[PDB]
């Protein structure tokens, strides 16, 4: 990402912050992956 | 038709691509190929034998290589010496054929602002009527004989080289360019002009032994070109009596064809903002402002 | 806003709404929508419905200009009869009734050959004046017939800029585009603009090509009415032909009221500024003239010499220079070098004389003979040598007059519907001797002399030589000559069948049929058509080579103005002479780095002949890159051929018919060499 900065001296550039595991962000993507997979309807995906 | 028609054999089912080398005035010629297989024959018809240009690949065959045809694959005083020197060969021969010089050495030119900008204002002045060719940068010197060979069929022409500057073998290939450029075992030819930025990087022996004639150092910035290099781009514009050029070629520093194109480009883009179809001179400079910061920036 | 609300209103057929609805859509109609309107499927019904129904049909052709038709869009106009600076104005008027106007104009243009669309393409044109914005009005109403009326209208306060552009365009268009019969009424028009206007040499250029009496009268009592003038007086001489030129000073020697038009009448005005100017502010030094001096041998070199020598002029000294250089030489330009004294001097008509005597009456003929050419070169003004060449003119069987005729009736024509010397000219072309030049000289003097005639002359003229062509065949040189000379005379025709006529006139061999098609050749001024361009593709396969070089020779007779064209695929062919015939259509014109590469491929090929085409091309094209090709043809050459043309080059290098007329027919220069002494009598070399 820094070599990139070195390669584009702040140029043309997009930045957005990246968080891993924000949380909210979590939720929906969980719910995406349990989409496809076979899940049951009494399992709490929130505290996990 | 029938005897056009009877030399079918030779083109037919044994026939082979390979490569000449040289012709021979004793009429059998020299050919070659990959395992580098020499045959000398009677020449036949089909033939030019002079336009040829050998060294190129020709046709044989798997019989005893008859073959039957070839198949193709403050300067002003200073440019107007050197206007005298290139552009000798060329309209207004009167102040020529009367005595004449010809000094076929070639020239060089340099200067402190550099980057190519009065190199190529120079350059596109000879660009009117000609074939023009562009070298930039500088195993041995393959590349550079082909250059060469290549500029020896293309003589008739002007040739502009731009942007010259282990560590050993480029003193060595500088040596070798400077014995080629020398014409030893060659008459005059084409006109080669050297164009670089800093004289004091090159060595002596790219001045005395390369040009015979003349070098000049550079004075100023030469505005004036420059001026009729802005006029000519914005020939096709459109530009107001409150604009003046001179302040603005003389803000710009080392820019090129491509850049001012793109300035210009840019200042006709911010141009269309107002909706107006004439570019004024603080739209300019503004628009200006945007290359001017993005190269500096990084 | 959202078109629901008002969606349900179009639908009641009721008087009421609709009559209340329109002010709003009007009001809308701005620009015509926030959309594509596709309302048209919906209210299509309304096409059936029919005081204020003129505003409905207003919006029926506004919604149908809208979308699209090719037909129905200006029928609600036309039946509407319209009635009772702005961008809204602007916008449902300008473009609108542009193309709705223009395909209405176009489609009527194209169908019945009334006064409704009339009035209102007057209108139009009117609001169009108000838009202000032109060219885009003029290149719309090309094709479209009210043109003088309109275009005299248009012009009222504004002068330069509108009569520059829209007078180039449409003239550009004329020679292009835009077919001969509107030829006519474009320059009446342009005739009547321009007099009404300023800046003389653009009505001086309709009397160029119009070739009018009275045009050049206007503009002398233009001239006369305010008060550089030597100048104009030159190029209105340029400008003039021989016909409009008689009329001028037949009119002008009747009347003319200044002395000063029977002064012009005398020439020499547009010679004396020449001279002196040349001498003064422009130098030559010795070296040319002593090298090329003295490379000169063989005889043949000499003759090259005597070309050059004689078409050099500031240097007089040459022609001072040494003796017995005229005897050691023979006949073969002895012509040449007696015509020399009469090339070499366009002025000094006492001096002429005094020049020419000592060879007049001397023990040689060709000497007294080519005197007399001189004498017809000299002067074109003077015409005192008449006489004494008029009595001597009948020769009976074989004399020296017959010589004398070539060169005092040539160097008449060059001096030039006069009857006298056509009276005298009868027994010319009634002796039918077997020298070429005589009927030659006959055809290019009475040829230069019958150019700018109207609409040629059927009469016992061309009937009569006609007659005595087709007496006897030999020697087709004069079937080759003659139709040259016959189509100067038949130049400048608008209206004339004679083209047709002759098709028809005179079926027969190859031979009389070359010289048919050699007079359907020059009966063609051109003009915008695929006619001559099929007619030119059909006929490029044809057997006969000789009309085949003819006929793709007048190519450049016809598109030499436009040079975009004028490269073509000819070069590429397996025709021998048809990469001469490319070679001869590069032009006179500035010869550019494309006519250069041209003649760079066309410099070097195996036969002599293009050999021979290659350099003078190159020199009347071209006035180190003049003497790059020179070069090459000493890298060529180190035959004499080769040697005399590229001197008689070396020295070339340093629509008026005038200029037109030597070199087409100098297109014949394949032929014996007797003629090399004609060759020197062109008159397009300035």
């Amino acid at each position: 990402i820094l070599d990139s900065a070195l390669l584009r001296p702040g140029r043309i550039d997009r930045k957005i912050e990246f968080p891993p595991p924000n949380e909210e962000a979590r939720l929906d993507i969980l719910k995406i992956h349990s989409r496809k997979m076979n899940l049951t309807r009494g399992i709490n995906l929130r505290k996990i | 038709e029938e005897e056009r028609s009877k030399v079918d054999d030779l083109r037919g089912t044994p026939m082979s691509v390979g490569t000449l080398e040289e012709i021979i005035d004793d009429n059998h010629a020299i050919v070659s190929t990959s395992v580098g297989s020499e045959h000398y024959v009677s020449i036949l018809s089909f033939v030019d034998k002079d336009l040829l240009e050998p060294g190129c690949s020709v046709l044989l065959n798997h019989k005893v290589h008859a073959v039957i045809g070839v198949l193709m694959d403050g300067l002003d005083n200073q440019i107007q010496e050197i206007k005298e020197s290139v552009e000798l060969p060329l309209t207004h021969p009167e102040y020529y054929e009367e005595m004449g010089i010809k000094p076929p050495k070639g020239v060089i030119l340099y200067g402190p602002p550099g980057t190519g900008k009065t190199l190529l204002a120079k350059a596109v002045a000879n660009q009117t009527s000609a074939t023009f060719l562009r070298v930039v940068g500088s195993d041995g010197p393959k590349l550079v004989r082909e250059l060469f060979r290549v500029a020896e069929e293309h003589a008739p022409s002007i040739v502009f080289i731009d942007e010259i500057d282990g560590e050993r073998e480029i003193q060595r290939t500088m040596l070798e360019l400077l014995n080629q450029l020398d014409g030893f075992d060659s008459r005059g030819d084409v006109k080669v002009i050297m164009a670089t930025n800093r004289i004091e990087t090159l060595d002596p022996a790219l001045i005395r032994p390369g040009r015979i004639d003349r070098k000049i150092e550079f004075p100023l910035p030469d505005e004036k070109t420059k001026k009729r290099i802005f006029q000519i781009h914005t020939s096709r514009m459109t530009l107001a009596d409150d604009v003046t050029l001179d302040d603005l070629i003389m803000a710009k520093d080392d820019l090129s064809g491509a850049d001012i194109k793109a300035i210009c480009t840019e200042a006709g883009l911010m141009a269309l903002r107002e909706r107006r179809m004439k570019v004024t001179n603080e739209d300019f400079k503004k628009s200006k402002e945007n290359v001017l910061y993005k190269k500096q920036e990084g | 806003r959202d078109k629901a609300p008002v969606q349900p209103q179009q639908s009641p057929a009721a008087a009421p709404g609709g009559t209340d609805e329109k002010p709003s859509g009007k009001e809308r109609r701005d620009a015509g929508d926030k959309d594509k309107e596709q309302e048209l499927s919906e209210e299509d019904k309304q096409l059936q419905d029919e005081l204020y129904r003129p505003a409905l049909e207003e919006l029926r052709r506004q919604i149908r200009s809208s979308t699209t038709s090719m037909t129905s869009v200006p029928k609600p106009l036309k039946f509407l009869r319209p009635h009772y600076n702005k961008r809204f104005a602007a916008d449902i008027i300008s473009v609108l009734a542009m193309t709705m106007s223009g395909e209405r104009e176009c489609l009527k243009y194209r169908l019945v050959g009334a006064g409704e669309v009339a009035k209102e393409w007057q209108e139009l044109d009117d609001a169009e004046k108000v838009q202000r914005e032109p060219l885009l009005t003029l290149v719309k109403e090309i094709v479209p017939l009210l043109m003088e009326i309109e275009q005299v209208d248009m012009l009222e306060k504004d002068i330069d800029e509108n009569a520059y552009a829209k007078v180039c365009l449409y003239l550009t268009s004329c020679v292009n585009y835009v077919p001969e019969p509107e030829n006519s009424a474009l320059l009446r028009c342009a005739l009547g603009v321009f007099r009404k206007f300023s800046r003389f040499p653009e009505a001086l250029r309709l009397a160029l090509m119009l070739n009018d009496m009275e045009l050049v009268e206007d503009i002398f009592t233009s001239c006369k009415d305010v008060v550089m003038l030597g100048r104009h007086g030159v190029f209105l001489e340029l400008s003039e032909d021989v016909e409009e030129y008689e009329d001028l000073t037949e009119i002008m020697s009747n009347v003319q009221l200044n002395s000063n038009f029977l002064a012009l009448a005398r020439e020499l005005d547009i010679m004396e500024p020449k001279v002196p100017d040349d001498i003064y502010k422009t130098h030559l030094e010795n070296n040319r003239f002593g090298g090329s001096g003295s490379q000169v041998d063989s005889a043949r070199m000499n003759l090259a010499s005597s070309f050059v020598n004689g078409f050099v002029n500031q240097d007089k000294l040459l022609t001072d220079d040494g003796n017995k250089w005229l005897y050691k030489n023979k006949d073969h330009g002895m012509l040449s070098a007696a015509a020399s004294l009469g090339m070499i001097l366009l002025w000094d008509v006492d001096g002429g004389l005094t020049q020419i005597d000592k060879y007049l009456y001397s023990s040689e003929d060709y000497i007294k003979s080519g005197a007399l050419l001189a004498c017809g070169i000299v002067n074109s003004g003077v015409r005192n040598e008449c006489d004494p060449a008029l009595a001597l003119l009948s020769d009976y069987v074989l004399h020296n007059s017959n010589t004398m005729r070539l060169g005092s009736i040539f160097g008449l024509g060059l001096a030039y519907n006069r009857e006298d010397v056509l009276t005298l000219l009868l027994p010319v072309m009634g002796d039918s001797k077997s020298s070429m030049e005589v009927a030659g000289v006959t055809a290019l003097a009475c040829g230069m002399i019958a150019v700018g005639s109207c609409n040629g002359d059927v009469t016992s003229t061309i009937l009569q030589t006609i007659m005595e062509k087709s007496e006897t065949e030999l020697k087709d040189t004069y079937a080759r000559w003659l139709p040259l000379g016959l189509g100067l005379n038949h130049l400048g025709k608008g209206e004339a069948i004679e083209a047709i006529l002759a098709a028809l006139e005179v079926v027969s061999e190859p031979f009389r049929s070359f010289a048919n098609t050699l007079v359907d050749v020059c009966a063609y001024a051109g003009s915008g058509n695929v006619l001559k361009v099929q007619q030119l593709l059909h006929i490029c396969s044809e057997h006969f080579d000789s009309k085949e070089k003819e006929e793709d020779k007048d190519k450049k007779e016809k598109k030499d103005k436009d040079k975009k064209e004028a490269p073509a695929d000819m070069g590429a062919h397996q025709g021998v002479a048809v990469l001469g015939i490319a070679l001869i259509a590069m032009g006179e014109e500035i010869g550019a780095e494309m006519a250069l590469r041209t003649f760079g491929h066309l410099l070097r090929y195996g036969e002599p002949t293009l050999r021979r085409a290659v350099p003078l091309a190159l020199a009347l094209i071209s006035v180190s890159h003049d003497a790059d090709p020179e070069v090459s043809y000493n890298s060529i050459f180190a035959a004499r051929l080769a040697a005399m043309l590229r001197q008689l080059a070396q020295y070339h290098a340093k629509k008026g018919t005038l200029t037109l007329c030597p070199y087409h027919s100098d297109r014949q220069l394949m032929s014996q060499v007797a003629v090399a002494g004609l060759l020197t009598v062109l008159v397009s070399f300035l």
